[PDB]
């Protein structure tokens, strides 16, 4: 699970 | 999509308001530059810029209407291009130098610190000079940067937004008193520079994900994953 | 320069007249594809196309007005780009396929014969599909190809402006409104960024050590490759 | 002396 994917939800 | 219904002025205003802040590097004037220290400075700066780029991207009209996977794909594809075009923008009023940060202003000889870097510094300086001669306006800049985000990784909603930005760009040129011919010509000139930015990014990326450059300084996990997104398709040693 | 005095129609006529021929490859239908045989076909084809491209460039208005150095530089930079846009253009009415030659029509599965090649085949296919959705015209194509040559590396900038004028002339002639002209001009030029990208990634494989060892390359092709590899990271 | 250079003449 990518971090860019995570940050795009914050 | 509420993006498709924006006017040209509303589009410009949205892009200007979405502009990320100018960050400072952690430049330490007490020690001489080495290949490692120079790469560390630029890596640290680029990493902190990425977080602000992500938030900026969410505020580009039409972008948030895409699936998370498309958002990821576009940013993975465009990140170095976006960083580069930002660099050449803020370097415009500094001929022969590259303003990475207000406390990090470098010339091409300082680019010789890192193996294979001065060649890209030379292309970035030339691009900055080219913008300066065209008298590139800030409104035109934010249009170009958004085009890079939306265009670079696409190959119907996106194409509609891209047309909207094209309209906005023309609107700006008309408002600036350019004739109909001068408009098409300037639009063409700007968009052709984007091909050079793509070229610079690919050349730089090739060095960045080289085995040497991936082991000179510690990279954050985010930056590491942005690199790999391109590195995975590169020739396998 | 006589190129700066040409009309739009004259520009189109000259570009259309300068178009290189479509060449054949020596593909054997009974022989299955290996990494070496596949590379051998494409290399042989590209090498023969290069000679035609060089003479095609001399017939691009304004090009022969440049110095020998700038001519060499532009061609060294653009050669894979020009080969690629040629490929995607002739593959336009073959969805999901790449018409390298009339006797060589390949799909993405055949591109997996070569390590790292299916990814570029995908990009080329998407580009060809993009041109098909745009209903790209032949007159527009020869303009885009000439733009690629001149933009790859003040006189050049004047010729580029002329070709831009030529493109707009073509679109207005097709009955497009002003807004539709600007938008289409943009759509076409942004595709050039993708063509640049495909060339960069493609060239990276091509001048790799696995790629230069698999098949014999001609001296011309070998020198076209090294002109790019010079800027590549030294291990 | 490059080949491309020769072919351009
Ligand atoms: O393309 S580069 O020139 O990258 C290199 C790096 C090493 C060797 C050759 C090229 C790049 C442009 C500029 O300088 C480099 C670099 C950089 C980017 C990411 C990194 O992880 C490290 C450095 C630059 C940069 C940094 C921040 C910006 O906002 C704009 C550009
Ligand atoms: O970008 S490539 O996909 O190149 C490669 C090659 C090996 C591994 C990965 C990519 C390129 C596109 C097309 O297929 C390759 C390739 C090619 C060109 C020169 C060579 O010496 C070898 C091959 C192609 C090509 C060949 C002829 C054309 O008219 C158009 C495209």
């Amino acid at each position: 699970h990518k971090i860019l994917h995570r940050l795009l939800q914050d | 999509s509420l993006a498709l219904s924006l006017t040209a002025d509303q589009m410009v205003s949205a892009l200007l308001d979405a502009e990320p802040p100018i960050l400072y590097s952690e430049y330490d004037p007490t020690r001489p530059f080495s290949e490692a220290s120079m790469m560390g400075l630029l890596t640290n700066l680029a990493d902190r810029e990425l977080v602000h780029m992500i938030n900026w991207a969410k505020r580009v009209p039409g972008f948030v209407d895409l699936t998370l996977h498309d958002q990821v794909h576009l940013l993975e594809c465009a990140w170095l291009e976006i960083l580069m075009i930002g660099l050449v923008w803020r370097s415009m009023e500094h001929p022969g130098k590259l303003l990475f940060a207000p406390n990090l202003l470098l010339d091409r000889n300082q680019g010789k610190c890192v193996e294979g870097m001065v060649e890209i510094f030379d292309m970035l300086l030339a691009t900055s000079s080219r913008f300066r001669m065209m008298n590139l306006q800030g409104e035109e800049f934010v249009c170009l940067k958004s085009i890079i985000l939306l265009n670079s990784g696409v190959y119907d909603h996106i194409h509609r937004v891209l047309d909207k930005i094209t309209d906005t760009l023309i609107h700006l040129m008309a408002k600036a008193g350019l004739t109909l011919q001068q408009q098409h010509q300037r639009l063409a000139q700007l968009l052709l520079i984007l091909s050079h930015i793509r070229h610079m990014s690919n050349k730089g990326m090739e060095h960045l994900y080289s085995m040497k450059c991936k082991n000179v300084v510690p990279l954050s996990d985010l930056l590491l994953e942005m690199l790999d997104a391109h590195r995975l398709h590169a020739p396998t040693s």
